[PDB]
């Protein structure tokens, strides 16, 4: 199960995301 | 002052009153609304829920 930690009233409209990892490790993505 | 269909943010305090126990009154909980008699309870709730 999963459980919510954050809420928001931003008004934003967004579109597209992306990541960002860091330097000095594979990650799945899937859609609902 | 400026109203939007996106979420408001600026609203009064709201402020509370005192707790009544096992009188049936009528109640206000941050927005849900009714009336009965409350007692106290022993359930096992989230932090969330």
């Amino acid at each position: 199960a999963l459980e919510p930690l954050v809420d928001l009233p931003i008004g934003i409209n967004i579109t597209r995301f992306q990541t960002l990892l860091a330097l000095h490790a594979a990650y799945y993505v899937g859609y609902l | 002052f400026e109203l939007l269909h996106a979420p408001a943010t600026v609203c009064g305090p709201k402020k509370s009153t005192n707790l009544v126990k096992n009188k049936c009154v009528n109640f206000n909980f941050n927005g849900l609304t009714g009336t009965g008699v409350l007692t106290e309870s022993n359930k096992k709730f989230l932090p969330f829920q």
